[PDB]
C-alpha cells in the first residue's frame, strides 16, 4: 500500500532485478523481524484481544453525535441527537482527524464520551446532479460542422488528455465556455458527446432549475454547487438555457427580480473568485445569447464564444444519411426533394420527419419507408 | 398505465407530496429515484 | 434478511437487535393514496 | 419626455428590427387570401372570416377593392389600416390618369405604394402597418399581372400565392400541383377550390364563407368580374365528385 | 350567509348524534395530542351513532403551502393527514356525515377535494332583491 513508487523500467534492467531483491531484503530480512512476537510475550493475541478490548470500552448502545467545535486536549462540545449538547472527552481511537465541525460521531451512552467517527452517507443531490454513464454515440454522430469540434477538443478534451503543449508552450488553458445560435441546432447534442469523450466527472443543470421559492436557497444551492463540483477531482459543469433565468418570472419565487439578481451575483462570484477554483471546467448553452449579463460574458469567466449557425444543405444531406443509417430505406424516396422543403430547418427537423416517417409506416406493419410517409410527414411535423 | 402495468405516477407541485420526495427537494430531478426503482413507470401532469 | 428501509423489534436493555418489524409503506403507495386517482379501464371509454 | 419614447426606428443588436417583424407575425393571423393564373384571367380567392348570422352583406366584395378600371387587389391584415391604403393609392393611379392620360402600369404602382409603406419603416417615429396585399391587373405590356406587398416595404413578382393562417401550406401544394401557362381559368377554379379545401380548416366549404373574383380582358373593357353565391357551390360540389370518384378508384 | 345559522337549525332539528368541533383546536402544544384528537373523533362517531361531523375555519388546517423546517407546520402536516387517512377508512355502511364549512376556498388543497372524500360543494351566494325581501318579510 503506497510502498515504492519506482514502476519505471520497462525491460529487463538489473536495477528492476536488485530493487525487487532489496524489497525481498527488507521483506526476509524484516520476516526474520516478524517471527518473534508472540514467540516472547504471547500475552494476547493482538489480532482480536486488544481489538476486543477496544470493543469492550466502547458499548452497543452507540449513540451518533455531532460535531461543533475541537478542543485539543481530547474533550470537545459535541451535539447531541435531541440538541442539549455536551462536554464530553474523546478517546484515543478516534483517529483524530477526520473531525471536522458537523461531522458526524459515535459517542458513548453512558458519559457520552467521544469514542469513533462515522463514515457519510452524503446527499441525493449529488446523485441527483451527477451523471452516470457515457450518454449516447461519439462525435462521428454530429456530423456537417467540424470547426467548433475542434474548439471545444480545443478548450477541454485536449487539455484532459495533452498536459504537455501547453507546458512546452508556456501557458494556460481558456476557462470558459458559451455555445449559442438558434434551437435544435445541437447545443446539447455537442455536450452529449463530450460525456461520451471524457473520463471527468460531469455535471450537468438546467438554468431554469436554478430558481427556487425560498430566500437565498438559489446562492446557497449555487454554492453547494460549486463545492461538490470542486470536492471531487477534474470536473466539468455544463449549464443548460441560462437565459431561462432572466426570460421567465414565476410566482412561486417569493424575491423578485431582485432574488434572481443576486443569485447571478452568487454566480458571478463562483466563475471568478479569489479564491483558488481548481480544475473545473465550465460549459455553457443557449439561444438568447443577448438578454444576459454582459457581466458574465467578459474573458476571463468566459474566454470562448461559439457560434452554431444554421445548417447548409450539403451538410443537411449528411444529416439525412446519418439519420437515415440503420434503417430499411425504401428506394423510392429522393432526399434532396426533403433537404429544400424548409428553407432554414434544423437537425431536429430532419429526425423529427425521420421518426414520424417511421411511425407512419408502423401505422401500415410495413417494413420498409417509402415517399408518401416523407410526403404527409413534412406535412405532419412543419404545417400545423 | 392500468393496462400496460405501469406506475401511473402523476406530479401537481403540491407540499403533502414533498415529504415522500424529499425534506427540501431543491429539483424536480429527485423524483427519479423512486422513478427508476418503479422503472416501468409512466409520469402524467395537468394545465 | 437485513434489509434497507425497514422497521425492527429492539431490545431497550442492551439495544440488541431482536426481530424484523414486517413492513411500513413504499414513499410512492402513499403518494398515489393520498392522490386517489379515479382508476379506469377501456371498459369506461366513450368513443375515443 | 424622452422616457416615453419607444423607438420604434432603431436596429436591434442582431442586425435586424423587431417592429416590421411583429407585424410580420401579426399578418400570418386574420385572413387568407390567395391568387392564381397561367392564361386569361386571374383568380383571387377569399376567406371571409366575419360569419355571423346577421350582416347586410353588401358593399359587393370583402377583401377585394378595385383600383382602376382594370386591375384590383385583395387585402390582408388590419383592415382599418387598409382603408387608408385603397383609396391612398386609388388616387396615385388617378394622377397618374391625369398625368399622362393612361391607365398605369400595375408594377411601378406597386412600387409607388411600397414606397409609402417602405418610409414609416424607414424614420418618422411611426407604428408601421401591418397589411399585405396581392395585386391582380392587365396591361398592353406584359399583360395579366400579379404582384405581392409585404409589410416591410418590398414587393415581388408571382403568379400564384397564398398569405393565408396556413400560407407555406398552401404553397408546398401550389408547387405540387400547377402548370406554366396551361392552367386555364376553369382548371385554376378546380384547384383552388383543392387548395382553400386544404387550408380551410373548417370542413364542407360553405359558399357564403368564401370571396372569389376574376379579371378578364375583354377587348375594351378588361371584365372584373365578382361572382355570385350561386356558382360557387355548384364548383364546390363539382370537386365534391371527382374527389369520391377519386379516392374510391385508389 | 347563514353559514353557522344553517348549521344550528339542521342541529336543532335533526335525530342522529351531532358532533360539533372547532376547527382550529387540533394545533395543540404537546405532539400526538392533535393526531389523537384527530381519531377519538371519528372513533366516537363510529361507536356513537350514525353521526354528524361538523367542523368550521377549515382554512386553519387546510391550507396550500408548507414548510418542513418549523414544526409547527409540520405538526399540522400530520393533522391533515390523519383525517385524510380516516375519510378513507370507511365502507359506505356507517352513516356518518362531514360537514365543513368555510370562508375561503382559495388556501384549500384539491387532494382535500377529491372524490371519494369531497363531492358536494355549496356557495352561498348573496340574494339579490328576491331571497331578499324574504329576509326582510321574516326579521320584521
Ligand atoms: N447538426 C446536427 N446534426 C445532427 N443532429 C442534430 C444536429 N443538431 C441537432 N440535432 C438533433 O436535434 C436534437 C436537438 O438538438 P439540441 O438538443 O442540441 O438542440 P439545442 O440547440 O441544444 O436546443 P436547446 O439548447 O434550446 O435545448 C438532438 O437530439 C440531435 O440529435
Ligand atoms: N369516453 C368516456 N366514457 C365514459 N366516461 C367518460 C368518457 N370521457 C369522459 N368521461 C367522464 O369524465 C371523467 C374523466 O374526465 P377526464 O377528461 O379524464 O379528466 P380531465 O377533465 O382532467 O381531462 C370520468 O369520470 C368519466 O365519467
Ligand atoms: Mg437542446
Ligand atoms: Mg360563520
Amino acid at each position: 500500500a503506497s510502498k515504492l513508487p519506482l514502476v519505471t523500467p520497462h525491460t529487463q534492467c538489473r536495477l528492476k532485478l536488485l530493487k525487487l531483491e532489496r524489497i525481498k531484503d527488507y521483506l526476509l530480512m524484516e520476516e526474520e523481524f516478524i517471527r518473534n512476537q508472540e514467540q516472547m510475550k504471547p500475552l494476547e493475541e493482538k489480532q482480536e484481544e486488544e481489538r476486543s478490548k477496544v470493543d469492550d470500552l466502547r458499548g452497543t448502545p452507540m449513540s451518533v453525535g455531532t460535531l461543533e467545535e475541537i478542543i485539543d486536549d481530547n474533550h470537545a462540545i459535541v451535539s447531541t441527537s435531541v440538541g442539549s449538547e455536551h462536554y464530553v472527552s474523546i478517546l484515543s481511537f478516534v483517529d483524530k482527524d477526520l473531525l471536522e465541525p458537523g461531522c458526524s460521531v459515535l459517542l458513548n451512552h453512558k458519559v457520552h464520551a467521544v469514542i469513533g467517527v462515522l463514515m457519510d452517507d452524503t446527499d441525493p443531490l449529488v446523485t441527483v446532479m451527477k451523471v452516470e454513464k457515457a450518454p449516447q454515440e461519439t462525435y462521428a454522430d454530429i456530423g456537417g460542422l467540424d470547426n467548433q469540434i475542434q474548439e471545444i477538443k480545443e478548450s477541454v478534451e485536449l487539455p484532459l488528455t495533452h498536459p504537455e503543449y501547453y507546458e512546452e508552450m508556456g501557458i494556460k488553458p481558456p476557462k470558459g465556455v458559451i455555445l449559442y445560435g438558434p434551437p435544435g441546432t445541437g447545443k446539447t447534442l455537442l455536450a452529449k458527446a463530450v460525456a461520451n469523450q471524457t473520463s471527468a466527472t460531469f455535471l450537468r443543470v438546467v438554468g431554469s432549475e436554478l430558481i427556487q421559492k425560498y430566500l437565498g436557497d438559489g446562492p446557497k444551492l449555487v454554492r453547494e454547487l460549486f463545492r461538490v463540483a470542486e470536492e471531487h477531482a477534474p470536473s466539468i459543469v455544463f449549464i443548460d438555457e441560462i437565459d431561462a433565468i432572466g426570460t421567465k418570472r414565476y410566482d412561486s419565487n417569493s424575491g423578485g427580480e431582485r432574488e434572481i439578481q443576486r443569485t447571478m451575483l452568487e454566480l458571478l462570484n463562483q466563475l471568478d473568485g479569489f479564491d483558488s477554483r481548481g480544475d473545473v471546467k465550465v460549459i455553457m448553452a443557449t439561444n438568447r445569447i443577448e438578454t444576459l449579463d454582459p457581466a458574465l460574458i467578459r474573458p476571463g469567466r468566459i474566454d470562448r464564444k461559439i457560434e452554431f449557425p444554421l445548417p447548409d444543405e450539403k451538410t443537411k444531406k449528411r444529416i439525412f444519411q446519418i439519420h437515415t443509417s440503420r434503417m430499411t430505406l425504401a428506394d423510392d424516396v429522393t432526399l434532396d426533394d426533403l433537404i429544400m422543403a424548409k428553407d432554414d430547418l434544423s437537425g431536429a427537423d430532419i429526425k423529427a420527419i425521420c421518426t414520424e416517417a417511421g411511425l407512419m409506416a408502423l401505422r401500415e406493419r410495413r417494413m420498409k419507408v417509402t415517399n408518401e410517409d416523407f410526403k404527409k410527414s413534412k406535412e405532419n411535423v412543419l404545417y400545423k | 398505465a392500468h393496462h400496460t402495468d405501469c406506475t401511473f405516477i402523476r406530479v401537481s407541485g403540491s407540499e403533502l407530496v414533498q415529504k415522500f420526495i424529499g425534506e427540501g427537494a431543491r429539483m424536480v430531478r429527485e423524483l427519479f429515484v423512486m422513478a427508476r426503482e418503479h422503472a416501468p413507470s409512466i409520469i402524467f401532469m395537468d394545465e | 434478511d437485513v434489509t434497507p428501509n425497514c422497521r425492527v423489534a429492539l431490545r431497550n436493555d442492551s439495544y440488541t437487535l431482536h426481530k424484523i418489524l414486517p413492513n411500513k409503506v413504499d414513499p410512492l403507495v402513499s403518494l398515489m393514496m393520498v392522490e386517489k386517482v379515479p382508476d379506469s379501464t377501456y371498459e369506461m371509454i366513450g368513443g375515443l | 419626455s424622452r422616457r416615453y419614447d419607444s423607438r420604434t426606428t432603431i436596429f436591434s443588436p442582431e442586425g435586424r428590427l423587431y417592429q416590421v417583424e411583429y407585424a410580420m407575425e401579426a399578418i400570418g393571423h386574420a385572413g387568407t387570401c390567395l391568387g392564381i393564373l397561367a392564361n386569361d384571367g386571374v383568380l383571387l380567392a377569399a376567406e371571409r372570416r366575419n360569419i355571423h348570422k346577421l350582416l347586410d352583406e353588401v358593399f359587393f366584395s370583402e377583401k377585394i377593392y378595385k383600383l382602376n378600371e382594370d386591375m384590383a387587389c385583395s387585402v390582408a391584415g388590419i383592415t382599418s389600416d387598409a382603408n387608408v391604403l385603397t383609396n391612398e393609392l386609388r388616387l396615385i393611379a388617378q394622377r397618374y390618369l391625369l398625368q399622362y392620360q393612361e391607365p398605369i402600369p400595375c408594377e411601378q404602382l406597386v412600387t409607388a405604394l411600397c414606397d409609402i409603406k417602405q418610409a414609416y419603416t424607414q424614420f418618422g417615429g411611426k407604428r408601421p402597418f401591418g397589411v399585405s396585399l396581392l395585386y391582380i391587373g392587365w396591361d398592353k405590356h406584359y399583360g395579366f399581372q400579379l404582384y405581392q406587398s409585404d409589410p416591410s416595404g418590398n414587393y415581388g413578382g408571382w403568379k400564384a400565392t397564398c398569405i393565408g393562417n396556413n400560407s407555406a401550406a398552401a404553397v408546398s401544394m401550389l408547387k405540387q400541383d400547377y402548370k406554366e401557362g396551361e392552367m386555364t381559368l376553369k382548371s385554376a377554379l378546380a384547384l383552388a377550390i383543392k387548395v382553400l379545401n386544404k387550408t380551410m380548416d373548417v370542413s364542407k366549404l360553405s359558399a357564403e364563407k368564401v370571396e372569389i373574383a376574376t379579371l378578364t380582358r375583354e377587348n375594351g373593357k378588361t371584365v372584373i368580374r365578382v361572382l355570385k353565391q350561386k356558382e360557387v357551390e355548384q364548383l364546390i360540389k363539382k370537386h365534391e365528385e371527382e374527389e369520391a370518384k377519386a379516392e374510391r378508384e385508389k | 350567509c347563514g353559514k353557522t345559522m344553517l348549521a344550528k337549525a339542521v342541529a336543532h332539528h335533526t335525530t342522529a348524534a351531532f358532533i360539533r368541533v372547532v376547527g382550529s383546536e387540533f394545533v395543540q402544544k404537546y405532539l400526538g395530542e392533535g393526531p389523537r384528537m384527530v381519531r377519538d373523533v371519528f372513533r366516537l362517531a363510529k361507536e356513537n351513532a350514525p353521526a354528524i361531523i361538523f367542523i368550521d375555519e377549515i382554512d386553519a388546517i387546510a391550507t396550500k403551502r408548507f414548510d418542513a423546517q418549523t414544526g409547527a407546520d409540520r405538526e399540522v402536516q400530520r393533522i391533515l393527514l390523519e383525517l385524510l387517512n380516516q375519510m378513507d377508512g370507511f365502507d359506505q355502511n356507517v352513516n356518518v356525515k362531514v360537514i365543513m364549512a368555510t370562508n375561503r376556498a382559495d388556501t384549500l388543497d384539491p387532494a382535500l377535494l377529491r372524490p371519494g372524500r369531497l363531492d358536494r360543494k355549496i356557495e352561498f351566494p348573496l340574494p339579490d332583491r328576491r331571497q331578499k325581501r324574504l329576509i326582510f318579510s321574516t326579521i320584521t
